[PDB]
């Protein structure tokens, strides 16, 4: 019957969590500092950029800017909260509510 | 306004993690 | 010097989605009618077991089967009518059914 | 309470998709 390789499967896990959470994975790798996500989450209202990294375990997170507009600066500048512009360190546990603070912040009217 | 979607290791990207690591802001909650 | 191969890069973002977004994909395969998934979603205040479904046509199904009986009790106090329902939705209404499940499982009762 | 996390095709799984796509209410919105 129908076969998936390992591959496809990785892109319909991948379709499926763009669909579901607003989130696209688009890269991994592991380094000799720790475990790494390229991302893009959000939807029409808000797309941010950013860089995931798993080293008890703490989570870095690195905002990307490089591929926002200006004007996408500006309204995100509007709409997100000035700690998630900069570079974070925090727990494993966490990594939910930031995944909503994002989330919320892209969706706010601005 | 409207975010347009975009389309889908180098020793640069190592490197770099290394700096983000060492600049990264520890928190606890948000 | 750090191969990651295709079957551990499933699990490595498996892993991911489950502490990012609450979510867990245990399952997935194709068959005549669609696409599937086998799915748990939340945390420690309320967990569902549900299917996923892709024919574009979304088919969700809640699977109770796991559910103890006194989670059930939480989950009938938690959850609205529909999610108890099998349901059938347009795709970009995907990610509204992932908050509304988010936001009524953790809702205190 | 709080919830327990659990730990990590047959003919019978595809008969149960058919009925289940047949059972489906139709919703647009949440």
């Amino acid at each position: 019957l129908y076969f998936q390789s390992n591959a496809e499967t990785i892109e319909i896990i991948k379709d499926l969590f763009e669909h579901l959470c607003g989130v696209r994975v688009h890269r991994t790798y592991e380094d000799d500092t720790g475990l790494w996500f390229d991302t893009s989450q959000g939807s029409k209202n808000g797309i941010m950029d950013y860089k995931l990294g798993f080293v008890d375990t703490e989570v870095i997170y690195v905002p990307l800017l490089k591929q926002r507009t200006a004007e996408e600066l500006q309204e995100l500048q509007k709409k997100l909260p000035d700690y998630l512009f900069e570079t974070l360190s925090f727990p494993l546990r966490s990594l939910n509510q930031f995944y909503i603070k994002m989330s919320k912040s892209l969706n706010k009217k601005v | 306004l409207k975010f347009k979607r975009h389309k889908n290791p180098t020793l640069g990207e190592r490197l770099d993690n290394l700096q983000d690591i060492k600049k990264a802001k520890r928190v606890e909650n948000f």
